[PDB]
């Protein structure tokens, strides 16, 4: 498998919007409580949510899959993951609904046959007799760091006009800037694999050659995440990210690395992925470090300088 | 006495929007997340407030024997009941604030209810 | 794609405006998080929004097309970019709003064929069957370089007075210097082509016969941001601007320069540039620095001199 | 012992202001972004009391009894409560600057709190 | 276009007044960004506002117009250029106030037919129908040269008395001596030319007959800026002014000279000329250069020797 | 080291300013923009200290034991607690005004504060 | 080594004044605008001393080991502790000053630096 | 090559000063408002020290090696370090007189500094 825990600086930014009250758009916020000397101070601080990464992660999937020439979804080919559904949705692409519980496996493999991102990112299947898939890749929210006493993140709402000769105009927009910190997982070792018992339908061989590219792609399409390409607002409010902290693991048994709140976390996981491997007998651990804010980071981890370094070493 | 302060923030608030006939100040401070915020307008609002009081058209009164403040926006005579925030007063709100922002947002719809039955019965 | 980092040293400036108080008319700021030896610290800044870049662009482009003789719409070719928005708009253009979602193509060629700011810089139609299209140029906010522990920025107040013979004239202007930084991103390959999924409609040769002029025009159009043609108060506030380094790539993948806040940020986005050509599997790679402050910038590398030769490289 | 010194810069910002019936010392105090303008707007106001304090139309003075600081100006008469700064507050006071330029709002807003009230009740009396 | 660079050297100077504290009178300063081989730096340097070269040419044009026989606004006979901005002036000189949008042309029209300042410096009015005009000439803040380490600018105190047989008397000034420099733009092919949108209104028959006489005065103002005439306190502070260096370009495009920091900004915009009129498409550029301190020029230059001959080869 | 150095500074100025009865000379240190406005301003006032040195209206003292300046001026007198700076505590300030011009801005300010205080207390005294 | 040469011709400067008991040479070093109001000071300052070396009133010595030279002028004792320049250092020090005369003011404002401290420890001890 | 000659210059006026125990003549060079006056000390000079070879008084040498010019007067041994200017030297420095008579302030002031350096050496032995 592989975990990572990755350390973001952003300004001037605004990516996920929320309900938009009379002529105002507002951020996503996440209410934090603070330990002082005095007690206790409850403050609300930006956020921004896991769906819209998900969503870059799949379209990017999808951009670097039909350069391939793997399979895609008429509906997934648009920029639209509805996925297969409800009945509409395979009316469209062409695909017979299950019949009993015995042949669901079936269904699946059909499915996992004829869109990708079906398989990768899964699917659900509401009816009489409902089929599963979960996601290969796993993200979770992405909340600054509460390092120290202090949290450094702002919000601030800026006044917008337009100009017209005939007046008869106005709107504003919240802007933030934080210190954003965010960890993932992805388990390659799953894909190309179906997640129902049976016995084997015909066209597993097919899963089976398209196994590696289908894996590589998935390992691509992490670049984009890796680079800063999610989120919305781009056209006029594009922000300014850059990268800070980055530990990676790949391991043959399940583990996750600390999250990136405290100054020192790639000791603590280093040390906790020796432990790990000591109880779980796992027989792979490598941990890849950039570091570029200047915390310690210990010994035995190979030490990269960019991202594409890093995919590099994961695909081989 | 916090449930005072605030009442007091509010009544400088609603001064500072019936003099102003604009909401923007209170719509600032109800919507306020940091202290900053908060700060920049109780200071915006008693520079509003310091020009009326400068061209005679904020004054303290009393009325049946109740403390009001009479404000002039021209011919538009209105009358908020109550006393304005003295320094202590504001310094306790900042440090309320610097406790939780809440208190922003409990003045500032105080404030607009001042104000809205002020207008109404205009 | 064509992505630009570009730097700029601006004395005695006031482009931007917000909110005024009193008798004092004040300039944009907003916060940033910049990190020193002793940690991080949140700072107040003046910035300018990337909005009247936009706009200075929009009007460049309807100055080029209406003398290349590129067709411009009738409340576009009058500097106020409403585009289509509302029903007033399309009653003035004379163009039928869509009657379902399959006629939406339609629509939107019919936009298309008539202005070439609403095919550039995207447009929005609100109603039964909305019509979206992202804009094809994407700028950020002007913020100045975030180098070091001390800000090269300034913000002051000026003192004027009117004159009269007749006392019965006071006001005050807010006046900033800094160094500023930004970075864009144009798509070529996406313009004149229609973006909403449909079968053919007549009328798309039109826009394939003109595609040529369309790209042409939209890359000159970039010499007026390239050159300081952007921000209002010019009639008694002209700034000083003077270019400092430049960097401008042009890939057929996904690319993102380094920002502008660190003084080695062309090596390194020049070995990037290099690994990305390498693992994305792309076929064109180019690059293009200005250097006027003898900073480092590295070998293998085309130097030019002025705007107007970056220009016609591009264009050829 | 840093509310103490905001408070004693914001008695200064107040007496400074209703002596020279000026705003604009105070403005540029609570809107300075750096340590430059907060430093500028310390030396004039000082400058101004300096005056008021040759000229004997400022004065420090117990009431009651409590330190205070008597102001002429214009025929006016002021009295502001509190002591003024003492260069040790002002070097404590720019040091908290260098660290946080808010504490140039907070005495901004504590120092026009000071002078508003006064103006009221003077304008009250007359 | 013409857009212009000159470069003066002034000693002894207090030409700009800023709020006095005390019995001394202040020099107005301002914040410049300067860079240097450890870095970037900020300073304060005294300065000069371009409101006053702007009042200076607005009343050199009132003087050539009253002497031409163009019409004078009532108002601007006297140097108070108060324009048509409050009901007052309007209510003085007689014009009625625009009733609705499609009545502002003839309202502009009716300013623009008595008096010259108005249409060349532009104007505004508020109001139910908001009236607005750009001015045609664009200048700004006057900075002393930023070249190398040192600023070459100084500023003083001096002591001064009242002599008085009953003594019951001191003041001080502030003197500067600094190397200046400062741009300007005129755009003389919209002078005489309504900007309000909307149809044709009986008046501009005349504003095309005297067209070419409202050129050459306003091509004519610029001589008394070109040759020091601004500026207050002159009775007993009359500065020693001398022409450096002066670049003048003539343009059918927009274009921008280099700001006068650097000692080579005569090849480098002789350079950016030529390559943007092949770039632009333009039909016409030229330039006039003035030189006096023998720095680098160039090729191909026409050399002048005063001013005077600058403005009869502008004017013919 | 250097708020000390700054602190010695501010002493030589509010010794020279309440010597001279002129703040002409902390004005032009507060107000300086090159290494020479603030030289010129650190020979003149230590010329001025000089002849009240040299007339014994200027000396060294302790006062309780805390060492002191005193000033004879006018008839009045003054205290200055602290001592005047050395020879390298000019020369190391002046390093430090190469670098950045607002140490002469910050001795300036505190020079005048402890004028003030000083200036206050002698005419609440009278 | 710029310094230690300027840190030199101010002990020339500082021994020349104490010696003479006026501050006339060491005025016009630190008002020199040209390269000849320097070399003339240079001059006539190693002309005084030359006439106390001669009269055994100014000696070379050691104090605790540092380098000084003793002054005795009109009854009254003065040790000024360092190094006088060397022929190289007058040479050097004026090729400094045909680049830039600020090193005349520098070192003049080190010399009556040198010299107000000694004279102001003299008048205490008497 | 003109500070060669210039140095070689100071030499022969040091070891004529040393030599007749007189400064008159290194007063009259660095003094000079033409080149008469300078070109009478320049012999003036030379013959003293035509007198003290004749006398073996005066006399070349090396030291640790240096060239040097041994002087004896009154009991006195003195050394100065360097050779003594040729014939073309004071030709050469003739011609730079009648440009600027600077020259032979610059050459005085070496002078003294030279004999100065001595006389204190000798001075403090024994």
């Amino acid at each position: 498998m592989i975990s990572g825990s990755v350390r973001f600086l952003v300004n001037l930014e605004s990516l996920n919007g929320v309900e938009s009250i009379g002529n105002l758009t507002k951020h996503r916020t996440a209410p934090v409580v603070l330990k002082t000397s005095t007690g206790y101070l409850v403050r609300y601080v930006p956020v921004i949510s896991g769906e819209a990464l998900a969503h870059a992660y799949q379209a990017s999937l999808v951009d670097i899959a039909k350069k391939e020439g793997l399979p895609v979804g008429s509906l997934s080919s648009q920029y639209e993951f509805i996925k297969f559904s409800t009945d509409e949705a395979l009316k469209i692409e062409g695909i017979k609904e299950p019949k009993d519980y015995n042949d669901a496996r079936r269904f699946e493999v059909e499915v996992m046959l004829k869109d990708v991102i079906a398989d990768v990112g899964g699917f659900m299947y509401a009816g009489g007799a409902p089929v599963r898939r979960t996601s290969r890749i796993k993200l979770g929210y992405m909340i600054p760091a509460l390092r120290g006493d202090e949290i450094p993140a702002q919000l601030e709402a800026q006044f917008h006009v337009r100009f017209s000769n005939k007046p008869v105009a106005i709107f504003n927009v919240e802007v933030s800037s934080a210190l954003y910190t965010f960890s993932f997982e992805l388990d390659e070792d799953l894909i190309a694999v179906p997640s129902t018992f049976g016995e084997k339908v015909k066209g597993e061989e097919e899963l089976e050659r398209q196994k590696a590219k289908r894996v590589k792609s998935a390992i691509k399409a992490l670049y984009s995440l890796l680079s800063g390409n999610f989120g919305g607002k781009r056209s006029r409010f594009l922000p300014s990210m850059k990268l800070m902290s980055l530990v990676v693991t790949k391991t043959d048994f399940p583990f996750m690395p600390e999250p990136a709140h405290d100054d020192d976390y790639i000791k603590t996981t280093i040390m906790r992925l020796g432990k790990a491997k000591g109880v779980l007998n796992g027989n792979l651990a490598k941990a890849y470090v950039i570091n570029n804010e200047g915390i310690e980071v210990g010994e035995g981890v190979t030490v990269l300088s960019t991202v594409e370094d890093l995919v590099v070493k994961l695909e081989e | 006495e916090k449930e005072n302060i605030i009442g007091r923030i509010a009544n400088l608030l609603a001064v500072g929007f019936l003099y102003s006939e604009s909401p923007t100040l209170v719509d600032r401070f109800a919507n306020a997340l940091s202290k900053e915020a908060v700060t920049k307008v109780l200071y915006d609002v008693q520079r509003i407030v310091q020009m009326g009081i400068d061209r005679s058209e904020i004054a303290t009164t009393t009325i049946t024997d109740y403390p009001a403040v009479n404000v002039n926006s021209s011919g538009a005579k209105y009358t908020v009941v109550g006393y304005l925030p003295t320094s202590q007063d504001i310094e306790d709100f900042l440090r309320m604030i610097e406790e939780d922002v809440y208190y922003a947002r409990k003045a500032g719809a105080l404030a607009m209810s001042i104000a809205n039955r002020i207008k109404l019965g205009s």
